[PDB]
């Protein structure tokens, strides 16, 4: 069933599966019209796709003009995720499949369930965890891909960089989750903890800076300080 | 008008004959029922005073044979059984008539009650949905699993109601998803009613005789089967008006018959709520809906 604290040591296991967020699949500006009413912009989107023990991320880029002449757009957006994951999945070599896609969000579970249909052995399964990859989009070089497509088109990154030389998937995890929890509570404070020293720098075929094992515990502290300094400017504790 | 005669009542019981019902005490002078309606199906059904585990019955139409029914001691039930001397039977009716050891069936000359839930209701159709091709009759109990509770055992003692599964390749083309899980059209139209039950005829039927299995047995899988049927139209955008007329209807009777008692065990709150009030027919629905508001507004 639904993927917990209880189970968490799973997701690092040799049963290969993926993490499916579609929370940037549907993105919009809301703005006023000539005559006053609101209006919504579409922009470009993405599906994020994730293996969490390799940090091998399918990053769909979902161009606007797949919403063009359609209607209930965010209803069709999770139809549109769930459609183009069962294609990615039928594009994999059989050993590659997934055993088991996790959906972040519950209301991708039928679409995904009915897309998956011709593959009854891959369980398809809801999370109790509260993940982040909303602040996908707040990773300089995603969003970069993202806003300049002209057209669908799938993208490969590891998410991960080279972390897994030096440390296992668990804590790469718990490192992906920490840096986008805080991208989502304040992206303007994260992204100074991340940039601030200029002779730490993001390799061309990296996504974060190039941080020493020291280093990457100094920056982990500043972002759990920063977690909580938010947590203590919202709730005023 | 038809007889089903009875051998004895050895055993103290309540005995449904369609949607009426009679104590008869143990050792009784009972010797059956007269003045049953030509025309129409029917189901003799028991429940035993002593144990109200599992209600049971038989389906039958005395335009197919003379049936009786006997107690059985051994298997602790009364069964139905088909007498081929005519002349036999025909002299064993007299004499209890004459004795006057029968009940009669006790239709009111206005009530359409038992039509109005039989309608689509035909012998042959049970008998491919209960299958025990050596009797003329077919037995249901309250524990019969459906071919569909069995692949979620003895397939022999199965209910054989046509599979309904909106999540399944039946249900949903390659390439319309969305478009078929959203709008059951297809399935209700091309699958089920052009592919399997050939006419609109027999899906009411199969569904009008989910509904009587499940109130007069309790039978689980039939209350399931009578829920994913009517689901089925009301989650299509396109369906004849002919048979969104006549589903109203039936299910105004059906929801008129329910014992207002059984209400929480027979309804599924999601499927009425659904079809009244979410689906393409919430609005196609009128006598049902009224019926519903003004019995069971609980539920909704």
């Amino acid at each position: 069933g639904a993927m917990n604290s209880s189970n968490y040591a799973e997701l690092f296991n040799n049963d290969i599966k993926l993490f499916v967020d579609d929370t940037n699949v549907y993105r919009v500006t809301v703005h006023k019209t000539f005559e006053g009413n609101v209006a919504t912009k579409a922009i470009n989107g993405c599906i994020f796709t994730l293996n969490p023990k390799t940090g091998h991320l399918f990053l769909k880029i979902i161009h606007t003009s797949v919403w063009a002449g359609q209607k209930r757009l965010s209803q069709l957006a999770k139809w549109k995720t769930a459609e183009e994951v069962s294609a990615l999945v039928r594009s994999l070599p059989k050993e590659e499949q997934p055993k088991q896609i996790i959906v972040t969000r519950k209301a991708m579970l039928d679409p995904l369930e009915v897309h998956m249909l011709d593959f009854p052995n891959i369980a398809i399964r809801p999370t109790e965890l509260r993940l982040p990859f909303s602040a996908a989009m707040s990773i300089d070089k995603l969003s970069d891909v993202v806003m300049k497509a002209t057209e669908p088109q799938m993208v490969l990154f590891n998410i991960y960089d080279d972390w897994l030389d030096r440390i296992s998937s668990y804590t790469a995890f718990s490192r992906l989750t920490l840096l986008l929890r805080a991208l989502k509570t304040n992206e303007e404070s994260a992204k100074m903890i991340l940039l601030s020293d200029p002779t730490i720098t993001i390799k061309s075929y990296h996504l974060w800076p190039s941080f020493t094992d020291e280093q990457w515990i100094t920056i982990e502290s500043q972002m759990r300080d920063l977690i909580l300094t938010e947590y203590g400017r919202k709730y005023n504790v | 008008m038809n007889t089903v005669p009875f051998t004895s009542a050895p055993i103290e019981v309540t005995i449904g004959i369609d949607q009426y019902s009679f104590n008869v005490k143990e050792n009784q002078p009972f010797h059956g029922i007269k003045d049953i309606p030509i025309g129409h199906v029917h189901v003799i059904h028991f429940q035993h005073a002593d144990n109200s585990s599992m209600r049971y019955g038989y389906w039958f139409d005395c335009r197919m044979g003379n049936f009786y029914i006997q107690y059985d001691p051994k298997d602790g039930l009364y069964k139905m059984m088909e007498e081929r001397d005519g002349a036999k039977f025909e002299n064993i009716v007299h004499n209890f008539k004459e004795r006057q050891m029968m009940v009669s069936y006790p239709k009111i000359d206005e009530d359409d009650t038992w039509y109005n839930l039989t309608e689509f209701v035909q012998m042959d159709k049970i008998r491919k949905i209960v299958r025990k091709d050596e009797n003329q009759f077919s037995y249901v109990d309250s524990s019969m699993t459906t071919v569909q509770e069995n692949e979620l055992s003895d397939p022999a003692h199965s209910l054989n109601y046509t599979v309904i599964n909106f999540k399944s390749r039946e249900a949903i083309r390659p390439g319309h998803e969305m478009e078929d899980f959203l709008d059951k059209s297809y399935y209700l139209n091309t699958v089920m009613l052009q592919g399997i039950f050939k006419n609109s005829s027999n899906y009411f039927g199969e569904l009008q005789f989910a509904f009587l299995n499940a109130m007069f047995f309790g039978n689980y899988g039939s209350s399931l089967q009578w829920h994913a049927m009517i689901e089925l139209i009301c989650s299509s955008a396109t369906v004849p008006k002919h048979m969104l007329d006549k589903l109203d209807e039936i299910l105004y009777y059906q929801i008129k018959t329910l014992p207002e008692q059984y209400s929480d065990i027979l309804l599924n709150e999601r499927v009425w709520n659904i079809c009244l009030y979410s689906s393409f027919q919430k609005n196609s629905l009128h006598n049902t809906e009224k019926i519903m508001e003004n019995k069971y507004p609980e539920l909704l």
